[PDB]
């Protein structure tokens, strides 16, 4: 989809400060997954040595 | 009277339609039905006690 603001108001339906909570949810996310992802490589064999 | 009995019921009904249309066509403006049924949740508990 896509939207061609730089301040979007209401796209799909949804007010202009619960654009930004999606954002910083999404970077949230993001975050996450990454450190899941580290913790797994920690916990990785080629990390032992 | 039995004549106005007969109408009344389609042209009731036929409000009824357009009413229930206007309702849809306010869940497509604002986004989601589930949305609208959300915040609908939300001002029928500030309406009621909750």
């Amino acid at each position: 989809i896509i939207v061609e603001g730089d301040h979007p108001s209401g796209a799909g339906g949804f007010s202009a400060a619960l654009l930004a909570r999606g954002r910083e949810a999404v970077f949230l996310r993001d975050r996450a997954d990454i450190l899941s992802l580290r913790i797994q490589a920690a916990k990785s064999r080629q990390c032992k040595t | 009277w039995a004549q106005g009995r007969e109408h009344v019921v389609g042209v009731l009904q036929a409000e009824l339609e357009q009413c229930q249309a206007a309702m849809k066509a306010l869940e497509n403006s604002v986004g989601g039905r589930k949305k609208l049924k959300e915040v609908m949740s939300f001002v029928d508990k500030a309406r009621k006690g909750e």
